[PDB]
């Protein structure tokens, strides 16, 4: 679920969010990001598993 | 003759503690145990 929930919100978020006369303002990091976190939760998990 | 009786009935039980032991000591790691031991290990790979 959590995997999920990181790679859905890194995808949504590439799209650009600022418009008109400044544009682009996409994160370019956010799949690095997205699979650093997944990454390290799974450390978490086996711990606890 | 009921003294004896005594003594090797006694025996009997140290023969079972005997054994009980040996069972644990022979299998001292079972299935469950060497698990955790590779799942833990796995996370120490994720470093790089």
């Amino acid at each position: 679920a959590v995997q999920a929930s990181r790679l859905a919100g890194a995808a949504a978020d590439l799209v650009p969010n600022i418009f008109g006369f400044a544009g682009g303002g996409s994160r370019w990091g956010a799949i690095a990001e997205a699979t650093g976190y997944v990454m390290e939760f799974s450390a978490n998990v086996m711990n606890t598993e | 003759d009921a003294e004896k009786t005594v003594l090797e009935k006694s025996k009997a039980g140290a023969q079972s503690r005997f054994d009980s032991y040996g069972k644990l000591y022979d299998e001292n790691i079972n299935a469950g145990e060497n698990q955790a031991m590779t799942l833990r290990a796995s996370a120490a790979g994720l470093t790089t």
